[PDB]
RNA sequence: UUUGGAGAGUUUGAUCCUGGCUCAGGACGAACGCUGGCGGCGUGCUUAACACAUGCAAGUCGAACGGAAAGGCCCUUUCGGGGGUACUCGAGUGGCGAACGGGUGAGUAACACGUGGGUGAUCUGCCCUGCACUUUGGGAUAAGCCUGGGAAACUGGGUCUAAUACCGAAUACACCCUGCUGGUCGCAUGGCCUGGUAGGGGAAAGCUUUUGCGGUGUGGGAUGGGCCCGCGGCCUAUCAGCUUGUUGGUGGGGUGAUGGCCUACCAAGGCGACGACGGGUAGCCGGCCUGAGAGGGUGACCGGCCACACUGGGACUGAGAUACGGCCCAGACUCCUACGGGAGGCAGCAGUGGGGAAUAUUGCACAAUGGGCGCAAGCCUGAUGCAGCGACGCCGCGUGAGGGAUGACGGCCUUCGGGUUGUAAACCUCUUUCAGCACAGACGAAGCGCAAGUGACGGUAUGUGCAGAAGAAGGACCGGCCAACUACGUGCCAGCAGCCGCGGUAAUACGUAGGGUCCGAGCGUUGUCCGGAAUUACUGGGCGUAAAGAGCUCGUAGGUGGUUUGUCGCGUUGUUCGUGAAAACUCACAGCUUAACUGUGGGCGUGCGGGCGAUACGGGCAGACUAGAGUACUGCAG
């Protein structure tokens, strides 16, 4: 069961979270598959991205998320087209 | 950490000035010390870091700052020496030092560091701030209200305003347009024996 | 069509060459010596893979069962307690996790690692999704009760209980096997078209009444694996033969899959001078440093694999084991004992002893994110976020000023005229960063809950006020290489030193003073690595004398070929689609006030895979001639 992880980088006053689809078993930094989007709190704002066509791909083939993951990604407006229940919302605020 | 000593002795030893306006240099030309006079033997290497001190103690920029400078420039495509140029003048005490703003490079960096000064809206007290092209410079209102601020502002009839720098009125701002050529630039020195000692 | 290479001193009476050494540069997981202020951001046992005091680092389900030891309620009460309740629950069955996450580099020269495909030869729980069913019977055990051994761990004997614990039987007709009959594909058995055909065989368990999850099988996808290979990458013949399941075939067993993986029977060879077998060292790679490049050195951190868990072995379980805190046995060490016997594996996070030059705190949380469980709520997670220590490193800031004399003390020299420290200083004014004292005070969380709230960090970061230049600088060098000199004190003594080299009474080289130079919250010493070193010379060296032509021939293996007369294109470039994980480097953009830090999208990602298009050189192959060579005829001198 491929899940969506997020992969820890960098040093340690500033936490590092790649969005990645991999297999759940393999370590927290382990083997990444592709890369679709970065997170990373430390910032202000914390500005999310993901690519929206492969998260579609990988939700459609059966990557199940996390609810954090889930969360993310309702905020970016990907769980909402996947669902249809809403549409396609837009309102991430950008930087300054 | 700056030098807290006396700035007439760089002058004094080194052999030109770099205030420009001392008086002991012009009485005494020669390097202080009981044997100031003494003949020296010529070495390129002497001259390569003659110039290379000349251009630090009279910048007021750290050892480690100027290499980063020097390798910032070489990395840049174009011509190292302007690249070095630019990337030294661009810090913001010197800007606003030749904008007429401050009487001396030591006194532009020390009011930047108390943080007298307001960039495009936004508080910035840091002396080696980096300008880029079409920036906005601003001084506050607690800083025109300042007395010695008022000196230079209304005794500002120093060396002129240079193409890339200007002032627009009493508020004091200082914009930036473009990159300088050397030839209009005009400073003294060669850059061509620091590119060179540090070519070494 | 664009980016980037420095030398100097030192052999001689003197120079030129060759050749050696040393120095100026950058970097470290560094250390010692003096000094020392704060704040942010990293880093932290490289030796002893040595033994380890104590506590933590792996748990969850009453909506599975029997039950009620400890809490609640309700009837009771003599306050000893007796009944139901399932809210709740000790312990017991039964599942799920436990092979997850974290650690170290001893062995390993190997398909162990990277790249490149692969599987007509595999399997895969938990996830999602198109498509049948979930009928029935039986018995027992833990738990509990009684009892024994025994300090203890732990165990036996008797009685007895339920289940999603256990086992039959009913279907399956779409699968799994064996015998008979077609089309496609080639890459060969044979695969595919679930080929057709006759016979045989194959599984489930229910719970909840709610955003519903379960059981057995494989036409489709994806992850995960296992296996085989072209190629690559240390030194050493003062290591020349190695091997006997060894090599190959056939028949059997074996494993998920083929296979000397194992056995039997047949034959004698395979590997070997285009370095086998031996000996020493060592985890590999993207990367780091140096260098213009080639190249050299190296494997810090992070990340992709590899191997191990006190030493050596072995096996069960499971879709998945070197099974670290699983099991069994043998060793060494430690511990408890009532002497009858038992318990252990910090190379998990901290910490102690020892080695060392030395490397931290027996700190706070699930707030964010990954991981496990569960329908969810919720629980756990030294993974992780954070804080504390240490100038060890990339980076920013602070110890002030403007003016002030032909230049006030005092020191050091003097030629006794004077010159030095010096705009330095005392002075008159200024803003007072950061620490100090107060107020406000975040985001990090369109997150989770059908609840009323949820931030360890932190009451910090960050703004707003108060007082005062008030609390803040040292280290090396000063003979030439190499920016920086005079005096004072002992003279082949005491001593310096990277190369030359410096003191045998008047040292710019020793020690002290001043004076100046370099650097700076760091300054030097020490050790390792590259450069200069073209000083291992492919680019890019020589062999007359400095180091070198073996004593010289014949000649095997290899390396290299005298002209033009002919295909396939295996040395090769000819263009295109097709890989180059992430991260790093280089270019531009953007954010944290700028600083490290990181926020987004490119670009970079210098090698290797297949389909399509070329034939001038650089090879084999498919035919002819001769300028090298040889023979043939005549002479020749030795
Ligand atoms: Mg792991
Ligand atoms: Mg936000
Ligand atoms: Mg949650
Ligand atoms: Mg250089
Ligand atoms: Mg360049
Ligand atoms: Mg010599
Ligand atoms: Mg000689
Ligand atoms: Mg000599
Ligand atoms: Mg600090
Ligand atoms: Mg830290
Ligand atoms: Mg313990
Ligand atoms: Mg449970
Ligand atoms: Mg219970
Ligand atoms: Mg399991
Ligand atoms: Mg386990
Ligand atoms: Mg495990
Ligand atoms: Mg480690
Ligand atoms: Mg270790
Ligand atoms: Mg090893
Ligand atoms: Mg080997
Ligand atoms: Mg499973
Ligand atoms: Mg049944
Ligand atoms: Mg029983
Ligand atoms: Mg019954
Ligand atoms: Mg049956
Ligand atoms: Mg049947
Ligand atoms: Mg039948
Ligand atoms: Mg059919
Ligand atoms: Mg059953
Ligand atoms: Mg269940
Ligand atoms: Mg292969
Ligand atoms: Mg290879
Ligand atoms: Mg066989
Ligand atoms: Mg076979
Ligand atoms: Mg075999
Ligand atoms: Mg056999
Ligand atoms: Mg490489
Ligand atoms: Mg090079
Ligand atoms: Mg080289
Ligand atoms: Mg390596
Ligand atoms: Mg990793
Ligand atoms: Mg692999
Ligand atoms: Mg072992
Ligand atoms: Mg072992
Ligand atoms: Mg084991
Ligand atoms: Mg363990
Ligand atoms: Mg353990
Ligand atoms: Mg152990
Ligand atoms: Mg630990
Ligand atoms: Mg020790
Ligand atoms: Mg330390
Ligand atoms: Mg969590
Ligand atoms: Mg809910
Ligand atoms: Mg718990
Ligand atoms: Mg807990
Ligand atoms: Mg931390
Ligand atoms: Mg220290
Ligand atoms: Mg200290
Ligand atoms: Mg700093
Ligand atoms: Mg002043
Ligand atoms: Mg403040
Ligand atoms: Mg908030
Ligand atoms: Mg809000
Ligand atoms: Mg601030
Ligand atoms: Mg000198
Ligand atoms: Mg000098
Ligand atoms: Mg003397
Ligand atoms: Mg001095
Ligand atoms: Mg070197
Ligand atoms: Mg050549
Ligand atoms: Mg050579
Ligand atoms: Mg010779
Ligand atoms: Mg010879
Ligand atoms: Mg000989
Ligand atoms: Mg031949
Ligand atoms: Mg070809
Ligand atoms: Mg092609
Ligand atoms: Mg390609
Ligand atoms: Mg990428
Ligand atoms: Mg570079
Ligand atoms: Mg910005
Ligand atoms: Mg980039
Ligand atoms: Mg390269
Ligand atoms: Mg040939
Ligand atoms: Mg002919
Ligand atoms: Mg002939
Ligand atoms: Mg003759």
């Amino acid at each position: 069961a491929v899940k969506i992880k997020l992969t820890r980088l960098g040093k340690i006053r500033n936490p590092q979270y790649r969005i990645i689809v991999a297999d759940a078993r393999t370590r927290r930094d382990g083997r990444a598959i592709e890369v679709i989007g970065r997170y990373h709190p430390k910032e202000e704002p914390s500005l999310i991205q993901i690519d929206s066509e492969r998260a579609q791909y990988w939700l459609g083939v059966g990557a199940q998320p996390t609810e954090p993951v889930l969360a993310l990604l309702k905020i970016t407006g990907d769980w909402q087209k996947f669902k249809g229940l809403p549409g396609a919302e837009g309102t991430l605020k950008v930087k300054e | 950490a700056r030098y807290t000593g006396p700035a007439t002795r760089k002058s004094r030893r080194l052999g030109v000035d770099l205030v420009g306006g001392d008086q002991s240099f012009e009485k005494r030309p020669y390097p202080p010390g009981q044997h100031g006079r003494a003949r020296i033997k010529e070495s390129e290497y002497r001259q390569q870091l003659q110039e290379k001190q000349k251009a630090r103690f009279s910048y007021g920029v750290m050892e480690k700052q100027f290499r980063r400078y020097y390798e910032e420039a070489n990395r840049q495509p174009g011509k190292t020496g302007d690249n070095l140029l630019r990337i030294l003048e661009s810090r913001l005490d010197n800007v606003v030092y030749r904008a007429g703003l401050a009487r001396t490079r030591r006194m532009a960096r020390q009011l930047v560091s108390h943080g007298h000064f307001l960039v495009n809206g936004v508080k910035v007290d840091i002396p080696s701030y980096r300008v880029s092209q079409y920036d906005i410079i601003d001084v506050k209102e607690k800083s025109l209200n300042t007395l010695p601020f008022q000196i230079a502002r209304e005794t500002a009839g120093e060396r002129p305003i240079p193409s890339w720098l200007q002032v627009v009125g009493e508020r004091q701002r200082i914009l930036v347009h473009q990159l300088p050529e050397r030839a209009q630039i005009d400073v003294p020195l060669t850059e061509q024996l620091i590119v060179e000692l540090y070519s070494k």
